[PDB]
This record gives C-alpha cells, structure tokens and sequence, in this order.
C-alpha cells in the first residue's frame, strides 16, 4: 500500500530530520547549549545562544 | 645543612575552559536506580532512570 505507507513516512522523517537539527551548529563553536554555557561566561555567549 | 644538593621539584595545575583531564578520583558514591536520577557518564550530563 502506497496511499497508507507515505503518509506515515514522512512524519517519521520529519521528526527524524527534527532530531537531526538539534545535531548542528547554526553557525556556533558548539551543538549542545550547556557546552558553551560551561566553557563560556554567559555575558560572551549570548550571540552563540541566540 | 645548608649547601647539600637538594632535589626541587615543581607541581604546577592548569586552569582552562577543559573537563578535568588529570585529577584525583572522585570516592565512589552509591548506585540508584528506576529513578529520575542525573548522571555524567563521561560524554554529557543527562537526567533520567
């Protein structure tokens, strides 16, 4: 069954591709938000948080 | 007393933005389980059972 199939696939990607997001940097030294918040004082790291 | 070779030696600690990469041994605290417990488990700082 196609019809049936597609539209579960690609929830599971999106969601799947929703858990990859939080995998990259946006353009920060760092993915995780607690890494720079541990390595860096907060009043430095808004950009990065932001 | 006061002109024998005397062996100096000095132990300096470094301070940066890294974990702690060489220290002394945190005593081993006690093991729970099935409860929404935080860990650091040598890879992040996670919370839960």
């Amino acid at each position: 069954l196609g019809k049936l199939q597609d539209v579960v696939n690609q929830n599971a990607q999106a969601l799947n591709t929703l858990v990859k997001q939080l995998s990259s940097n946006f353009g920060a030294i760092s993915s995780v938000l607690n890494d720079i918040l541990s390595r860096l004082d907060p009043p430095e790291a808004e950009v990065q948080i932001d | 007393v006061g002109y024998q070779p005397y062996r100096v030696v000095v132990l300096s600690f470094e301070l940066l933005h890294a974990p702690a990469t060489v220290c002394g041994p945190k005593k081993s605290t006690n093991l729970v389980k099935n409860k929404c417990v935080n860990f650091n488990f040598n890879g992040l700082t996670g919370t839960g059972v």
